[PDB]
């Protein structure tokens, strides 16, 4: 039961790329007809906070990654294909703009 | 144009006090964190502590806790490191430096120049400056800045319109416990006695300011 | 506290070499490692932050990597002005501990020193002490043997050396050896020789004077 | 550009405890009046999928963790206090029940 | 009550084929993954490959790819490892085992017993079983199961109503290239010649089934 | 492929000792390490999965830990039946590679063997070969020197040993040495001695017979 120091929490939760379990439906929202397997994939994506109403944590460098995913159409069997997903290598706190 | 400017460096008695000050411009220290880092002479950098001026939160190294106090003055845009109960091993160059939103946390991208806090029961001596007169192509000449304390000393040549080929050496601790260094500059022999070479010495901690003219001795 | 262990402690490389410096954390540091370069008597300069990102306006030959507890700064083409001490720093848990730094030296072709000798000042002998200075100028490598002979007796215990910081452009060093003698001792000898042995000198060089005698 | 094998994706995204950046407002929804700083904290929490409509990824062993967090009331300054957060040590896919 | 039952183990020619079969009960292999793991004699375990019967997906070790084929028969609730183009270093005990939702993935909590696939140009010999007759307290007696191939052999005593104090030794490869082992059991001397000690030998691969009665020799 | 490096390869501990076994992965394995125990000629038994969870109905003296690339199985109070080989296995990336296993032995007090000698079977001499068996029963440690003397000539090249697997209850071993001789060779000698040297025997033990002579 050791407390985490304010400086350290602040540091640790500041905007950065963190491994994120993302739903494949979120990434591929036009595929309504399919059920995916697994439902989700791990991706390096921006996360944490900027603690400043004017700033957002956003990717400044991206890259791609490709995985075999099983697409399951009802009464039509399962085909395993390759799907691609963006990943975030660098994140910054940057000004929101409307 | 972000810069951090330190002041307050000096000599202090073992047991005594000092307030290093770190003055920002180009950004507001409120909207950031200011850290202090020090470097014992010849050793590596050690973190001293930090402050979050927005709130006045501070966090210090265990090696320095209870003695040192970081503080900020958002109106005057300035952080402060307050030193109490000083020791010998506290003798170092002190840096302040700032973290902002441009970098991920604690990667500090702008620092101050650093001041030398030197803790000694010893007293202040301004140096004597002696010519290092050339000889009788390319010649060398110089300036012996000798018998002074504490560090540092600054030598420039000809109000600093001569820099090419100047060497100012690491000061050296004499068995007496006073420092001495030499600053030396190579020049074409042909220019000797058509060019003047005054060397401007500066000992801040003792308000010494010697210009020494260097010429080839008479005889 | 998290211990940061840099290796090597020092290294010497040629211009255009690819140099790497590792930093090892005693526990995991998420990726919160930064790399600073320090030219002597100047504030550190941030190179890499968050393990792998190039700090703004730092030359791209500087590159950072690593994940876990093992990290690496890589200079891809060492340049004359890269001579400095590099430190890593960990941001994950207070205190914010640094590595002990790696001291990078540029390795260049051998260059022999230019030797100069300076007698004690008139002004100075007034005060009652003699400082005889001998100057070795722009050489490599730094290993130099300097020996004082007073009227041909070799000295030990009175001399003292400063070596310059390696040059940012031509990568050489300079050195001064200062012979400290009481005026009364100086007064009672004529020949003052400084004798230099260096890699780039085919045979040792002596530069000297006799007192008062121009 | 190396593909991730189906077996491996499946394995890697299956229900497990993963470091998660959680908004403090989510965890402490009665504190409307305060702004927290940082906005969020990293916690080990269950995540990933069970790929089976009948199962949910849920914690089977929990523990606590305590951090200094800055509470900011408007026109009333900032006080740094200790807040506690549940963490998930073990996760299982378990049957949903209504 | 989950169990996995293997069959199909035997001797095979180098270059030849074998279909190990793994029969599940207590769960449906459809709702899980079945893996195969093998163990060369004396060596450690190596993963062979796996299958996701729901879909028929398979994934194999590079050391075994293109030769071996895992398959499943959801109606008969049974997975299969099909071995082609066999080698010497493929000689091992083969295990199937299953992963279910109870554990995190690939932690396989139920296995089969394992069958011995032994790859040899050699031929099958059933053993001869010889008494290891006691002597003239506590006595030892035994059974020499000698000159057989391939492994394995199973010895039990008295239709297996004697287990206490039985030792059956690791088989040994004779310079001839045939195996032999001994099974030995200590018994009170007082029970000798009021108790009977038949030892039941079993060589599956040759359909040998010898019971040998053990008694102290006449003379 | 990810290499898994277990250490030690083998260890010998006393009952009630706390034993630990480490497993080291060549890259990060998220926490997908599992630990299996293997009693000889039997399927592995899952002990720990996902680094740190106890598999259902496994005794709690078994405990797993570690995060990163370094992991540890700990038996907190080694029990007679813990004698087995323990393997770690990595689930993060195919192929699913195992450690090379740690072979755990129970260390108990010294116990001398009970020596028995068996002549060749009548039935067997019919077939034309002699197998003389000598049995060392329930001893520790396993180091045993067995020597055949035929009419007092020492043999080399004809004998062969099997050592039993260490017992799950009393932690001892048994050993058999089998003297293989052609019938014609056996027929032409009388004394058949087996001579046992073991730690727990104060002096060596001989058990023997003469052929046909009861």
């Amino acid at each position: 039961h050791e407390v985490v120091k304010f400086m350290d929490v602040y540091q640790r939760s500041y905007c950065h790329p963190i491994e994120t379990l993302v739903d494949i439906f979120q990434e591929y929202p036009d595929e309504i007809e399919y059920i995916f397997k697994p439902s989700c994939v791990p991706l390096m994506r921006c996360g944490g906070c900027c603690n400043d109403e004017g700033l957002e944590c956003v990717p400044t460098e991206e890259s791609n990654i490709t995985m075999q995913i099983m697409r399951i159409k009802p009464h039509q069997g399962q085909h395993i294909g390759e799907m691609s997903f963006l990943q975030h290598n660098k994140c910054e706190c940057r000004p929101k703009k409307d | 144009e972000v810069q951090l400017v330190e002041s307050g460096g000096g000599l202090v008695q073992p047991g005594g006090s000092l307030r290093l000050s770190c003055a920002a411009s180009g950004f507001t220290i409120n909207a950031s964190w200011i850290h202090w880092v020090r470097q014992a002479p010849g050793k590596g950098l050690e973190w001293v502590g930090a402050i979050y001026p927005y709130s006045g939160y501070t966090n210090y190294a265990d090696s320095v806790k209870g003695r040192f106090t970081i503080s900020a003055d958002t109106s005057k845009n300035t952080a402060y490191l307050q030193m109490n109960s000083l020791r010998a091993e506290d003798t170092a160059v002190y840096y302040c430096a700032r973290w902002g939103h441009s970098t991920s946390p604690w990667a500090m991208d702008y620092w101050g120049q650093g001041t030398l806090v030197t803790v000694s029961s010893a007293s202040t001596k301004g140096p004597s400056v002696f010519p290092l007169a050339p000889s009788s192509g390319t010649a060398a000449l110089g300036c012996l800045v000798k018998d002074y304390f504490p560090e540092p000393v600054t030598v420039s040549w000809n109000s600093g319109a001569l820099t090419s080929g100047v060497h100012t050496f690491p000061a050296v601790l004499q068995s007496s416990g006073l420092y001495s260094l030499s600053s030396v500059v190579t020049v074409p022999s042909s220019s000797l006695g058509t060019q003047t070479y005054i060397c401007n010495v500066n000992h801040k901690p003792s308000n010494t300011k010697v210009d020494k003219k260097v010429e080839p001795k008479s005889c | 506290d998290i211990q940061m262990t840099q290796s090597p402690s020092s290294l010497s490389a040629s211009v255009g070499d690819r140099v790497t410096i590792t930093c090892r954390a005693s526990q995991v540091i998420r990726r919160s490692l930064a790399w600073y370069q320090q030219k002597p008597g100047k504030a550190p300069k941030l190179l890499i932050y968050a393990a792998s990102n190039l700090a703004s306006g730092v030359p791209s030959r500087f590159s950072g990597s690593g994940s876990g507890t093992d990290f690496t700064l890589t200079i891809s083409s060492l340049q004359p002005e890269d001579f400095a001490t590099y430190y890593c720093q960990q941001s994950n848990t207070s205190p914010l501990t640094f590595g002990q730094g790696t001291k990078v030296e540029i390795k260049r072709t051998v260059a022999a020193p230019s030797v100069f000798i300076f007698p004690p000042s008139d002004e100075q002998l007034k005060s009652g002490t003699a400082s005889v200075v001998c100057l070795l100028n722009n050489f490599y490598p730094r290993e130099a043997k300097v020996q004082w002979k007073v009227d041909n007796a070799l000295q030990s215990g009175n001399s003292q050396e400063s070596v310059t910081e390696q040059d940012s452009k031509d990568s050489t060093y300079s050195l001064s050896s200062t012979l400290t003698l009481s005026k009364a001792d100086y007064e009672k000898h004529k020949v003052y020789a400084c004798e230099v042995t260096h890699q780039g000198l085919s045979s040792p060089v002596t530069k000297s004077f006799n007192r008062g005698e121009c």
